Formats: C-alpha cells, structure tokens, sequence
C-alpha cells in the first residue's frame, strides 16, 4: 500500500488522494505543500559596503623631503607633497616655503555599517528543497512536519512514513552568480573577489565581515592641499555600494520566474510552484480501517446541482448515497478534473449529503469513489463574475467539442466520400 | 517608523487588472506573473496613473509600495461556452484562448480547405469519370446518372 | 603586453614562456602551477559512526504489569516482559513468580569515537578551484601567491597581476555524492540522512557531532532476559560504520581519475593535472627593459650536440651567439616541441653558451628566440635507458616519417598514375 503519486508542486492546496490497498477500506489523503523552501548550497564569496576613506593624519615636515612608503593597508594610497605653507592655528608655522613638505596617506576601510548593511555575493549551486508539510491524514487528522525532496529521505513525524521527490523542475531561481542584500536578492553577475572596477559594484571586496584584508579599487587618488592649509584632498569614487542602492536592478523575488518569495535566513527561495514530485507514502496500517466495517455505498446516483465553473469550491453535487451501514466514507476524484473540499462524508442508512468541488471542463465527467464505489458525477458548470483575490484549488485545466464531433467527422466525410467515390469509379470501371 | 503607500483602487476586468492609483510620494511598485515566465515589471509611481496588468491563468502579485505583497486569482471572465446561438457566442471560447483559437481556427479553417480541395479533386476528378466512360460512347443507356448528379444531361437514356 | 596563454594544467613543472611586447625586451616567464587545490562547494549532511547501545537500566516491577512508553530517544527499543525470577545477589528478589515484570528499553547514541572517528557524507557541487603560483620572474625572481581559477580574479602579490582559467577540464574527481573519513575519502551514493538501512553505511545517521537528534535504523530488538536473571539482550546489528572500516571501497586518493590528491582540511583534491588553463598577466611595465639596451644576438648559429629523446632535460645545443652588447638574454623556444631548463642566458661579446632542454619528436625543428632572435635548432635525438622516477618535463608529446613522405607520395603515384593513363585514353582515342 505504499502509495505511489506524481504531485504537482504547488505551496498552498491540499492534494486529497486517496489510498487504493486492496483488502481493507481506503483512505483518504490531505497532503498539503504549505511550503518549498529551498536552500542551494552556496558560498560566501566576499561582502562588499561602502567604503570609509579613514584618511591618517599626513605628515608635515617643515624643511625637506619625507618619503613616502607603500604600506600595507586596502589601497594604501600615498603621495608626498611639497610646496605648501600649512595655515594652522597660527597662519602657518613651518618656517621655510618651498621645503615645507606634506605627506598625504589614506586607505580604504570598511564602514561601520558594512557590518550591517552590506551587500553579500555567493556562488550559488543547487541544494535541496524542503517543505513543512501537514497532512491532516485520514483520521489521524494531524502531521505538520518538516520534509526533504530528496527520494529516499523518510520523515517519520506523525506515525506516517513518506518519500518525497527528487522533483523534476530544477529550476533554482537563483542563477549561479548572486548577490544579496538585508532582505532584497539580487541574481546579479558580480564580478568578483578580487577585481571589482572602482565605482562599480564591488569596489569594496572583503571576504567577511572580520576579514581585514580586502580588495579596494576605488580608485583614490590624493591630489595636494590648496594655498597652504592642512588637510587631504581624497578624491574618490563613491561606492559601488552607494550606487547599486539607488541605480540598482529589482529584486529577485519581484522578478524571478514560476513562482518564488526570499528570505535572507537560510537563503531559500520559498514555495516555487513549478512542476511535480513523485512522492510516494507508507501509511501505519494500524490506521487502516478493514474493508468489512465501512458502509459500502453502491447502488447510489451522483448529480451536479449548481456547478461552478471556476476554481473556489463552488461546484456541489448530492449523491443519492445507498449505503449499507452508517458511518463515515472517505471520497475522492480519482480524476484530476475535480478537485474536492470534503475529504470524508457521514453517512446514515442511504441518505444524501451534497459535497463541494471545483473543475475546469463545462462538462464534468469525472469519477467519484465513495469509498470502493464508483461513479460518475456529469452534468454542466456555470462561469463566475468575481476574480480578484488569491491562488486556486482548481489546477486542473487541460483541454475543454460542440462544434468539433460531428464537425470534423464532417470534416472527414468530405475526404471519407472521395475514396468511396474513388475505387467505386473502379467498380464502374472493372 | 516608516512609510506606507495609500491604498489601491482594485478594479477588475477580463484577466485584467485595471487599477487606477494614487500614491502620496513616489512608489515603486512592480509585481511577478507566477508563470514560469516571470515577466515582471518595475516603475516608480508619484504622479496618479490608472495602470494595466494582464493577469495569467496561475496568478499575479502585486506590490504597492512596502504596503504587503497582495495576490490575485485571474481565472476567466469571458464566459466559457454556452450556446443557443450559431457562433457569435463562440466568442466566450475564443475570449478565453487568444491564442490557441486563433491559430486552431485558423487550423479548423484550413483543415476543411484541405478538405475543400481534396473533395474538389475527388469529386471533379470522379465526376470527370464516370462520364468519360459513359459520355464518350454518346448513346451510353445507363439511368445511374444518379450518382454525381454534378455532370449532368443524359440522352433520354 | 598583457600576456594571454592557454597553459597546461599540470602541477610540478614551470611554464616558461615569453613575453613579446612590440618595442621593448623581452621577458620571459617561470609559471610553475605549484598546487592545484580544488575545495568544491560542499554540505555537510550527516555525520555517522558506528552506534552505542547505551542500554537504560530496566524496570524490574515484582508483581503485576509496567507498561512501557514510546520515548523520544532515538530508536527507542523498549518491550514490557513478564515471567521472570531475577537472580540479583540473593537468589532472585521478587517474590511473585510470573507476576514479575521486567521492562527492558534501550536506545542508539553516538559513541564518543563519533566525535573523533567519524565517518562524513557531503552533497558535492563543484566550487572554485586554486593555487600557489610561484613564479620567478623574470628578473623579480620571486612571488609565491594563492591565486584562483575564476576568469577575472587578480592576485597582485609581489608586482604582477596575473587572471587565471576558468579551466576548461570541469572533472570534478569528486562525485555528487562523498563520504569522507579522517583522511580517506570515498566518493560514495550514501543513501541519505535519516534513511540508512540497519548494518548497511549510515545505519547512524546525525547532522552533526552536536546534534541530539539522529536517525538509528539498526534493527534494535530487545530479547527477554533468560532465566530469571537481570540483564538486557539487545540483539542488534554491529555498524554499518563498523563495515565500512573493513569491507569498504577503495579511497579516491587511490581510485580517482586525472591525477589528484586528496586530504580531510578543506576538502581539496590537489594537484589534478588535466586539461589547460587560459592565463593572462599584466607584468609591470617597471620590470621590462628596454629594447636597446639588451644585446641584438642575430648573425648566430645553433646546434644540438647531444639530444636525449627524452623527460628530464637531456637535451642539448650549443648555440653560437653572435652579440652587439654583452649581457642577459631571456630565452624560449615558442614551439612546445622544446622545453628549456634555462630561462636566461648570460652573453659576452658573441660567445657561445649551452642551454638544457628536452623533446619529444627525433627530429626536433623548435624555433629558440633568443631574445629577439629566432633560429631553428634542428637535429636529432638520442633514447634513453632509465626510466622508473617520478613526472616528467617535457609533456609536449604529439605526431612524431622515414617511409610515408615518399611512400605515401609513392602510394598516391599509382593512383596519380591513373588519371594520366586514363584520360590520356581520351588523347590516343580523341
């Protein structure tokens, strides 16, 4: 009885199937997605923050040359300057005019906020989606646990043992190349550690926030201080992070495709709602009810009384339920054209209990199992007038012939009536 | 404490969402069509501007501002296919597939074209015989002239 | 002058090219890919280790029943058992006779070996793959930095800024699917977390060392105590951690492809020569001399007087140096036919100087470029007799004709023999 079912990948509807083991009554599945949050495996690669031009306090020899040195700091840029007269406090106080040496320094640093408010790129591979799955099941009525996709993974929370994907819509949202910010995701071909042109995104390049190595092409350029005065012309490109906060691109979960949200927490990319997953269940047979004590319910009529042809449950039938016992009978559309609301109906000695669905097709010809009875519930729907508001129920629509049977047969009967003209024309010729 | 756009003006149409809207300041707003083609959109609103989304069958979302994310089921208006006309209702169908129709006409239109010309072929072609052998031997006594009744014109006989 | 080249992958061996900037000397690399350390994008998925049944003392109830509860202990073996007599110390202490109940419970918990000695799963993407580079440049000498793979990263350690790759040979040794353990590392289809069949690999299966929470499928079954004495048969499967250190497979060190080593640090696998890499420098303009100031060496000669058809550099050739100047001349053969131990050569006024080398074809026609003077070297080698010592130097083999010039031209001539009787049939008949 290990159910075995493809499921369409799809976060926020119930998926009622229905267990079909031989020998003992069905039941009735609720298997509800609530979410597929994903998880690539991914690696920081470096945060990037504005800089801080930390400039270090120059050097003023007053007669005379003082040498600068390359040190080590992120884009240790220095240049000696003469010819200043440095009006400080005093006018100036170096007493020569040409001698008087100034030796400007400054290096990039991260902000303060970089710790903070910092975007953050990653090499992005694909990983393994998850999903917090209730099934209020059968008449356990009740798991909502944490799941994988992988297809060999059980979750044994609840008492029910399930298998879950791989599934075949590998579409990470993410591209291979990302780059992240506070909560907005940015699919974004950063260039990378390392290189990141000045002014473009990524002047900044620290591996994290700790790292005090980094890489700053920021393109600081010291020029000398104006009229003899003391200070330290820095001129420099605003940061790739400054732009890229105003002259950016929009955020992956405002443009990805089928059907993701973000989050800046593990990195999911939740309930992408795309294709399916063969998901495949070991029910506790203790669960099961044998076949011998729920009514059987043959002999019965099903009829549409007001189907609604639209996706909110607003198609109901009665059935003219002719049962044997009274109790509860699990139901289900073994079809995919309707979709159900009750999982279960009661039942006294033969009444009636009308139901709720949703279909895609004018003419519903779908099948109801009434706990091991079949039948079919056809008739006719009615379009709606109301459709501003959330996701369906229905995700069933497939092809929907008044003018196409005995069309085309017609159709046919046009070429049909050449090879009965034809070869006859054999017979009036011998 | 933080900011807050004023609310839309929902206003529904055929797989359409009309919105006029009204902002306070200049809004970004944008959406994603839940399609596996995104195709999504981006544009900062200050001044009032009745806008146009074409909502897919899946859904669209839609996003004013840091106002929360809203969600939309845009399932069919068009009215589907009732029928007590001959086809001007068909319209409903074509209403809900302006795409599929246009081209599954257009192959409904073809196919009885090629029906056309083949049954052209295969009648003229047989209409052509069977008189060939009955109007080449002038007299030609044979009453199942009642066959194509497209050539026509016995001889009394 | 920013000198492209596809580059082997190969790790133990310098480079040597040479720089051929238009109006100033030449220079000659040293590029030896000293490391080639791979460390992919990784996950750690679930530690295992071979089980403790750290058995619980049992409940020994003297008359009447002790029902047992499902804790959450991972497998958590527990079975009520009546109908003992436990001998403890004084005879057996319970006075009733079947009434005495004994309620054995055990659970799986990591050993403290899992700490330490540990088997480790990982889902493997491919990441980013690095190196050492040394290279003794030119007349720099010196610069030995780690570098990367990606097709924008510099790395300015030292003068020059050097990009490297993406390499095209994307054979990750690794698998998708890796065990990992101390230091041997299996590229093993674990099955998954939280599903290992008992006795199977990872019938212990914890996220980390840390994590309370496991999955122990190791068939766990209690068995009574025999005899009316206090004890707890746990009747279990030994590890499939246990298997694995004696039964397993062959480490990836040992089996992998394309020439890799391995190590339990940051999950490299170094040193996998295949394929080339396509490097790029951009050499300080400061290192280059200038044009007119090395030597003009034309009006030369060379000649191979001892050539070794050979790996270790056998080959020779003198090589009568015609100079304008005396001093360093950098030195490459641009053709990878020759691979030269001698980056430079120092030159008097038009002396002569043997440089090393080694080839591959018996008729070895390089060109040598003899800083800004080309001349072929041609000759002939000599086998050798030695071979069993570790990589080579000339990994240059290829296409290496005493009887197909003329033979084939031969075996054409009869068939261009044709065409010249046939068609001059058309002559004699016109």
């Amino acid at each position: 009885y290990e159910h075995t079912a493809v499921m369409p990948n799809k976060v926020g509807i119930p998926y009622k199937a229905l267990v079909e083991r031989p020998g003992y009554a069905p039941v009735h599945l609720q298997i509800q997605l609530v979410n597929t949050r994903i998880i690539p495996s991914t690696n920081l690669e470096y945060i990037t923050c504005k800089y801080k031009t930390k400039v270090p306090s120059p050097v003023v020899k007053c007669c005379g040359a003082t040498q600068c040195t390359s040190k080590p700091h992120p884009d240790y840029q220095c240049q000696v300057f003469t010819g200043v007269y440095p009006f400080m406090w005093g006018g100036a106080y170096c007493f020569c005019d040409t001698e008087n040496t100034q030796m400007s320094e400054a290096y990039v640093e991260r902000s303060e906020e970089c710790s903070i408010d910092h975007a953050k790129a990653y090499k992005v591979h694909t990983g393994t989606v998850q999903a917090m799955v209730n099934i209020t099941y059968g008449s356990v009525s009740w798991r909502s646990a944490d799941v994988y996709v992988n297809g060999e993974t059980p979750a044994k929370i609840g008492d029910a043992k399930l298998i879950i994907g791989p599934l075949s819509s590998a579409w990470s949202p993410f591209d291979n190349k990302v780059v992240v910010y506070g909560h907005e995701v940015y699919n974004y071909d950063f260039p990378e550690y390392g290189t990141g042109k000045a002014g473009s995104f990524g002047d900044l390049q620290s591996r994290t926030s700790t790292s005090n190595d980094l890489y700053a092409n920021t393109n600081l350029k010291l020029q000398r201080p104006q009229a003899g005065i003391v200070h330290t012309p820095f001129t420099q490109a605003p940061s790739g992070f400054e732009r890229w906060k105003r002259d950016k691109g929009a955020p992956l979960n405002d443009v990805a495709p089928f059907g993701c949200s973000i989050a800046l927490e593990p990195l999911r990319a939740e309930n992408c709602a795309v294709g399916s997953i063969p998901i495949s269940i070991d029910i506790p047979d203790a669960a099961f009810t044998r076949i011998s004590e729920t009514p059987t319910v043959s002999d019965l009529e099903c009829k549409i009384t007001e189907c609604t042809y639209a996706s909110d449950f607003g198609g109901i039938a009665t059935v003219a339920y002719k049962s044997s016992k009274a109790g509860n009978c699990p139901i289900h559309s073994p079809s995919g054209v309707a979709v159900i609301k009750e999982n279960d109906v009661t039942l006294a000695e033969s009444g009636s209990f009308t139901f709720h669905f949703s279909t895609a097709n004018i003419h519903p010809a779908f099948k109801l199992q009434v706990c091991t009875s079949a039948v079919t519930c056809k008739g006719d729907c009615k379009p709606p007038k109301d459709h501003i508001v959330d996701y369906p129920a229905q995700h069933t629509e497939s092809f929907t012939w008044s003018w196409l049977k005995v069309l085309v047969g017609g159709t046919s009967a046009f070429i049909v009536l050449g090879l009965i003209a034809t070869a006859v024309v054999a017979l009036v010729l011998f | 404490i933080a900011t807050l756009a004023p609310e839309p003006l929902v206003e529904h149409k055929h797989r359409t969402l009309i919105l006029h809207l009204h902002p306070d300041h200049p809004t970004l707003l944008t959406t994603r069509s839940l399609g596996s083609d995104a195709n999504p959109t981006r544009q900062w609103i200050e001044r009032p501007t009745t806008v146009n989304f074409t909502v897919t069958g899946e859904g669209l979302e839609y996003t004013w501002g840091n106002h929360p994310p809203k969600r939309v089921w845009a399932q069919e208006s068009g009215e589907g296919n009732p029928h007590g006309w001959p086809h001007e209702v068909v319209v409903y169908y074509y209403n809900r597939y302006p795409l599929t129709t246009i081209i599954g006409l257009c192959t409904c239109v073809a196919i009885i074209m090629v029906s056309c010309v083949t049954s052209v072929w295969l009648l003229c072609r047989t209409r052509n015989l069977c008189i060939t052998p009955y109007k080449l031997a002038p007299n030609a006594q044979v009453p199942i002239l009642l066959a194509l009744l497209c050539c026509i014109k016995p001889t009394r006989a």
